[PDB]
């Protein structure tokens, strides 16, 4: 049961859920496995905030053990498409898809907590059917892998070759390691 | 009709730390008197009244600025409160009553009373009653209000004195505590809860001084003020805050300083008084915590000097008296010189 | 111009009795509705005054009475009912008197519908008991019979939201 | 009908009791002429429309622009005329002062 | 018109207006006609209990109940020339015809 | 279900949930298996209270059997980041994750009820796959073990060596024993 | 005490009463002391329709 | 009291104020200010003219 | 009462300019003026 918070102003008092109250401050919560339904909700929040103010920055708190790749690209493309700079803050952890969205944030506005764990790996997929269909799907997932690595290299700043070797297998990273790698810009230790 | 610069000098004698606000009031009041002074109105053009809107914290000197100007340029001065007129019942009687109070000090002279300076405070409270503002704007824009002639048991409608409020200067002071948040949202980042937000609520409010200086009509309408009322208040003066150090200056720097008042009282008795600088910070610190601004200074000093005032007349051989920070705390007794 | 003609035609040699037509200025705030009324007093020969509808309230309540409107018109007219009858009146903020919506009227709305019911006879023309000055209606005989049949009325207000209705 | 940006500019000079003429007369009695350039009138109207204050807001805009000069002009001497332009409205440049 | 004891005008004032046309002649006034417009305005707002006293509404009707059938109304002698020694005139409305009239908005819904 | 309550204010009577009413008084309830969903809810509550009054303290009531480390670690970093002190009270029990958050509270403000049981153990996890992958995950969980023990030693004050030996297996600590170990400061036996 | 011109009382009579005690000597009268008891009973109140005017 | 009453908390570490030690007229009137007197009905100018306040 | 509004609107512009006009002996109003498509006829003597 989400709690209700009261916002008091001269005009009057309004009651909001904890998640909706923070939305007014351009704070979006990314939680759980990435999927079409949850991703669609996050996209709606980005467009809504863009209409209210296309200049103010938007904050994105990422805590998720990855998920569907297609759903993730919708969020990534939306962030780059809209004019407002989307800040990314890693809470708890950021898996393959979470890390891609984390590093996708605006340059200089990517943060992570000191004890956060960042893990990056190559895409996972499978197909059952005829050999001809397998080649079609196998070519598709490989293109996605190369495409994702290219984007990660762009934001991180590392070479494409270095990103391929590192992302071949699961590579757990810490907050200080992420800073040097390029996934994030700075750590938010204290206020 | 002294120049604005000269008017500012007089205000500096009694008010300190609000030099910027003095500039706004000096030029605004100069124009109002200039229009009255230029009563000939030879050219067809009609001069329009300009009303000031003072936005500052409690005990910042809003009220003191009103009467100080009247003292320089002798004119009747009256004060009113928005809370008093929020009844919303027969508002016409109370608004004209304000002019009746002004006429008491103006010898019931319409000409002299028209030059008076009216002051109002706590305007934020009515902002949200909406109906009371409808009546208030008429008074500022200009309206003729009939008043009885110098009291009397009864008088006919013919003898009733009618005073035009168009020639009277109205100062609607106020303290908008929540307006600072609205300005920060519009001007600064619109984040107050997140990690990147600014939640440095140390109570210093140093930013509030320059933040409130950016006041625009947009922030006022959000506060609940109607646009029509805002339009009748073109001039805006903003007081930032009274710092702890500023309070120490107010204790002695003003002409009619609080310390000088008590010092004179002791001098005629036959014993001089000395206020150490250490005692001043103790008094200033207490006022800051109480949040009364300069108002609390009088009460704090009177209580500290209450004990000595009771025994000093009966006592003798006290050549001089001294005060220190320990006396302000209450643990110590004022030092006596023999 | 027609108003002056009616006063000029006060003799009424013909059997026909000239009627009165009132104006309703509907416009957004800051469009000069109040300015138009103020710009007429300069040239207007007959007494003219301005008031606010929000202050007015139904009779029998602590807010106000509509008869007070005539008191203001009498101040300019030197309390002479003869010439005040040929005056003009302006009523501002008439939009606030409208009922909002779906009201059963059990609350006996005073600030709204009650004010309209009292003005009805006033606009078309009826004798009104006006106190001398700064007085409220009471059983006392301090009243002045004023006729509003020949007094023009110009109700001006900013009907916010009317565009959506249209 | 609601006022437009072009109408606001007309209201600043065309009316007999125009806001500009009020400040001009205030300075003329002192002995210093006052002039407002058309570039400044357009900026003043834009600020009112930008802030949605309307015609009433014009007084506030003029007050702020001439706040500095009105304070120092009485004390100052040898000021024959004052010239205002769009640069004064934004605050980047102080109002030009002519010396006799 | 409002209930007695309130700021609003009293019901008895109607007789005073009729005495101005007849030169304050009680005999000629007792046989006069009266017209009360906007009678629909003084109506209970579909609330029989009437939690709050409807001085402007239901109260006016109660005051008029005995006036229409007949009552010895009290009014000033001659426009209140001097408040001392009022000697309020006695006027009986038993023979005074009354013609009330108003537009009952919403009555069609009831019928 | 949750029973509604009424709060009296200047405006008038207001209706609040039992949990929401306590949230207004800077009281946060940590209940059940620690998971990502509930952790973000607690984090949102903390950030919201910080804006209202960063000077006033926050009271965290911990009654849970533990859970995910990543989710629990997001609350620890939030507590240390914000300026206001986060008071931790143990109700019923505080397992591995509940104990880390309990001891992570502000120094001198950590409390525990007399009958509460505080259990601490080392992290547990598992992986299935190739030997190469197992080595990667095995190194990761071991680093987390050292990370958690390092922080636990800082708050409790005990040496890292002692914490390592004590947390090698499940260890149950009563309310008085926790005071000596350093997990908490005082016991709220009765209101004074 | 009530507003001037009303049946209740006039505030100005307080000074006159002080003179009777001092035998009308302006010199010593100015050195007198006044005690207005029940000051809270004249607290401002809202307007009442039934009452003609709030004299107090 | 409405102005200087801190209020009662709900948590374990909060301070609960029972009706026994709620408040009393003594030690409450001593903290009187001009703003509270204005609400009672006294005119603000009247209060300003009376700086000395003797509270029993 | 609605009739007065209809007539005033139709003759609003006419009455505004009628005094300035010269030798206007008669005026005629027809159905074409009510809807607004046409303007009232002005006869000059
Ligand atoms: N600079 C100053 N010098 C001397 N006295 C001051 C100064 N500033 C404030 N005071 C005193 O403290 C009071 C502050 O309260 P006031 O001006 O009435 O405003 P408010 O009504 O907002 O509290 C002044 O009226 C005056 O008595
Ligand atoms: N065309 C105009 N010329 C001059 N002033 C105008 C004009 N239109 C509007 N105003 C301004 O509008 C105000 C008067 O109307 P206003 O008070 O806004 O009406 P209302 O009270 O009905 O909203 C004044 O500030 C006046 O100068």
């Amino acid at each position: 049961l989400v709690p209700m918070v009261i916002e008091q102003t001269s005009r009057g008092e309004r009651s909001f859920d904890i998640y909706s109250r923070l939305l007014k401050e351009r704070v979006i919560f990314l939680t759980g496995q990435v999927e079409d339904h949850m991703a669609n909700l996050i996209v709606a929040q980005m467009l809504f905030l863009e209409a209210e103010n296309p200049e103010k920055d938007i904050y994105l708190y990422i805590n998720s053990p990855g998920g569907v790749i297609t759903a993730g690209m919708s969020i990534y493309d939306t962030m780059q498409f809209i004019k407002p700079d989307v800040s990314t803050i890693c809470m708890g952890q950021a898996a393959s898809m979470g890390a891609f969205l984390l590093t996708a944030g605006a340059k200089g506005k990517r943060f992570c907590l000191p004890n956060s764990r960042v893990m990056i790996h190559q895409p996972l997929g499978g197909y059952q059917g005829q050999a001809t269909d397998i080649e079609i799907h196998a070519r598709e997932i490989l293109k996605v892998k190369g495409r994702m690595n290219e984007l990660m290299a762009l934001h991180t700043g590392q070479s494409l070759e270095q990103i391929e070797r590192d992302t071949e297998r699961d590579r757990f990273l810490s907050a200080p390691e992420a800073v040097e790698y390029g996934l994030v810009d700075s750590i938010l230790t204290h206020r | 009709l002294p120049t604005p610069h000269e008017i500012r000098n007089h205000l500096d004698d009694y008010v300190i730390g609000q030099e910027q606000a003095k500039k706004v009031l000096a030029v605004a009041v100069y124009n109002h008197y200039k229009r009255l002074r230029n009563g000939d109105t030879s050219n067809g053009v009609e001069l329009g009244k300009s009303n000031i809107l003072l936005i500052g914290p409690t005990g910042s000197g809003k009220t003191l600025l009103a009467e100080t100007l009247a003292r320089l340029l002798d004119v009747p001065f009256t004060m009113a409160d928005a809370t008093t007129l929020t009844e919303a019942g027969y508002v016409g009687e109370d608004v004209e009553n304000i002019i009746q109070k002004l006429l008491q000090k103006s010898d019931y002279d319409v000409q002299k009373a028209q030059r008076g300076i009216v002051y109002i405070d706590e305007i934020d409270k009515i902002s949200r009653g909406e109906g009371v503002q409808q009546a208030l704007l008429k008074l500022i824009e200009g309206t003729v209000a009939a008043v009885p002639p110098q009291g009397g048991r009864k008088h006919p409608q013919q003898e009733f004195l009618q005073v035009d409020t168009s020639k009277i200067l109205f100062i609607c002071g106020g303290a908008f505590a929540g307006l600072d948040k609205v300005i920060s949202h519009r001007v600064e980042t619109g984040s107050g809860i997140g990690f990147g937000a600014t939640v440095k609520a140390k109570s210093d409010k140093a930013s509030e001084g320059e933040l409130l200086a950016q006041v625009e009509p947009e922030d006022l309408i959000k506060f609940g003020l109607i646009p029509e009322f805002i339009g009748r208040l073109p001039v805006v003066a903003t007081l930032n805050e009274l710092s702890e150090e500023a309070l120490i200056q107010i204790l002695k720097e003003p002409k009619n300083a609080l310390t000088k008042q008590y010092q004179a009282l002791f001098n005629l008795e036959g014993v001089d008084l000395e206020f150490r600088d250490e005692a001043l910070d103790a008094i200033a610190k207490k006022a800051m915590a109480r949040k009364t601004g300069a108002r609390g200074l009088r009460s704090i000093v009177e209580a500290a000097l209450l004990d000595t005032m009771y025994d000093l007349p009966s006592m003798e051989d006290v050549e001089k008296v001294v005060i220190d920070e320990s006396v302000i705390d209450g643990q110590s007794e004022p030092l006596l010189i023999y | 111009y027609n108003h002056y003609k009616r006063l000029r035609n006060g003799d009424t040699s013909n059997g026909v009795e000239l009627g009165k037509s009132n104006i309703l200025l509907i416009g957004p705030t800051g469009s000069g509705k109040t300015l138009l009324a103020e710009t007429l007093a300069r040239l207007l020969d007959v007494p003219f005054t301005m008031a606010d509808a929000t202050t007015l309230t139904e009779a029998g309540y602590v807010g106000e009475d509509v008869e007070n409107i005539i008191q203001k018109l009498l101040q300019k007219s030197d309390y002479d009912v003869q010439k005040a009858q040929r005056g003009i009146v302006y009523i501002d903020e008439i939009d606030k008197i409208s009922r909002k919506s779906d009201n059963p009227s059990i609350t006996r709305d005073v600030s709204g519908e009650g004010v309209q019911q009292a003005l009805l006879k006033l606009i078309e023309g009826t004798v009104a008991a006006v106190p001398p000055q700064g007085g409220r209606k009471h059983p006392q005989q301090e009243f002045l019979q004023v006729d509003t049949s020949k007094i023009l009325f110009i109700c001006g207000g900013a009907f916010a939201g009317l565009d959506k209705v249209i | 009908n609601e006022l437009s940006e072009e109408a606001l500019i007309q209201i600043l000079k065309e009316p007999k009791n125009a806001l500009t003429k009020q400040y001009q007369a205030l300075f003329n009695l002192e002995g210093v002429d006052l002039e407002f350039r058309d570039e400044a009138l357009d900026a003043i109207a834009k600020k009112a429309m930008a802030r949605k204050t309307g015609a009433r807001g014009l007084r506030s805009i003029v007050e702020a622009a001439l706040l500095d000069t009105m304070y120092d002009l009485p004390s100052m001497e040898d000021v024959e005329k004052v010239v205002i332009d769009e640069s004064v409205i934004d605050g980047q440049s102080e109002p030009l002062l002519i010396y006799g």
